[PDB]
């Protein structure tokens, strides 16, 4: 996933960060807003090596005040490498406008 | 318990409903029956171009038959019914003359005459809302997405407060308050009977031409007074509404109406004046 969208119909999403096993072992995750979280679901060190993170909203009320866009940064101090993914949160009392 | 012992407090009103009830109902029906003649004229005066007058007339009818104009006409008919009903609370057969300046202040601060100025401010704000959606374009909505945010970072569609729609709504509130204040200050609520009774069509055909001339001048004074009021206070509703809804301000695309170099915009001033002419004419038609 290059960007993430969270809403009434997609309350979470599942992104894989790929890398080398040592870089994935020491992989931090940092959100630009406390209303958006990510947790590690599964690690694979077998090729192609990855970690699936389940990403989701902690508070739908923060997601109701407007389209909350933030970033989710995955970073590994062992290589000083980081990847930052946009996250849009949009929770709606939907119908015709 | 306890419906007993007051039959004369029926009978005294029940004769008043025999004599006046159908006269009130006929007045309410005629107040609504003139509303299409006011809304057609409001669209035709807001759509004016001077180079393509065939398209001006074409597209004025394209809006007139549109389902959104039909809905706002049904809301505006309820507003005119309620204004016609408040003329039935507040009428006087003897003029409520203030024998001192303190008596005039005490008349304005009377709780029903205050209730009528709050309710007319609300009806003026709702009528200005209907008018601002009927004039479309930059007037149409209180909230607009930020018009320059090409700064890749945050795919959240950010939102700004539409200061021109706020100026429309707040002019409507000021006009409704001012009408209700004028209604008790001038004793417009007084019913002087005619020295010369006359058939209704002549009695109205003689007064409507004086009213449309009055509405055009009184709207121009109310917009002039509101422009002076906004130049000293506009920031207060503006900063309250931006904080209360967490809305931004597009200070790069729009000039703020706290500034004389935004507030002197002739297009806004014309459409807000025309809204005041529609407001005053429909409300004074119900009163007449």
């Amino acid at each position: 996933q290059a960007e993430i969208l969270l809403s009434n119909h997609y309350t979470s999403s599942e992104i894989r960060v790929f890398g080398a096993p040592e870089v994935l072992e020491n992989l931090e995750v940092k959100s630009g807003s406390p209303a958006v979280l990510a947790f590690a679901k599964e690690k694979s060190f077998g090729w192609p090596s990855f970690i699936t993170y389940t990403v989701g909203v902690l508070d739908p009320a923060a997601g109701s005040q407007g389209p909350l866009s933030t970033t989710l940064t995955f970073s590994s101090p062992v290589t000083n490498q980081a990847i930052a993914i946009p996250v849009t949160v949009a929770f709606v009392v939907d119908r015709r406008g | 318990a306890t419906a007993v012992s007051r039959p004369c407090a029926g009978r005294s009103r029940d004769i008043l409903w025999r004599v006046l009830g159908w006269r009130i109902v006929a007045s309410i029906v005629w107040s609504v029956l003139f509303l299409p003649i006011c809304t057609t004229v409001f669209i035709i005066f807001s759509r004016i171009d001077l180079f393509h007058p065939i398209q001006w007339l074409s597209d004025s009818f394209s809006d007139l038959y549109s389902s959104y104009v039909i809905f706002y006409f049904l809301l505006l008919s309820v507003v005119i019914i309620i204004i016609s009903i408040f003329n039935v609370e507040f009428y006087a057969v003897v003029p409520s003359i203030p024998c001192s300046r303190l008596a005039l202040i005490g008349k304005i601060i009377h709780p029903q005459q205050l209730m009528h100025s709050f309710i007319h401010a609300a009806m003026g704000m709702v009528m200005a809302w209907c008018a601002a959606v009927i004039t479309q374009g930059q007037y149409s909505f209180l909230v607009v997405p930020c018009t320059g945010t090409n700064s890749f970072g945050s795919p959240a569609a950010q939102t700004c407060l539409n200061e021109y729609h706020l100026f429309f709504l707040l002019t409507g509130a000021f006009m409704g308050y001012s009408y209700s204040l004028l209604y008790f200050v001038n004793n417009m609520n007084y019913l002087p009977f005619p020295i010369i009774q006359q058939y209704k069509f002549l009695r109205f055909r003689r007064s409507l031409l004086l009213l449309v001339k009055h509405s055009c001048v009184e709207s121009l004074f109310l917009v002039r007074n509101f422009c002076i009021l906004y130049y000293f206070l506009g920031y207060i509703p503006k900063a309250w509404i931006s904080t209360a809804m967490n809305l931004h301000i597009d200070e790069q695309v729009h000039r703020p109406l706290d500034t004389v170099s935004g507030l002197l915009n002739l297009s806004l001033l014309y459409h807000v004046w025309l809204c005041g002419v529609f407001l005053l004419t429909t409300w004074y038609v119900s009163w007449i």
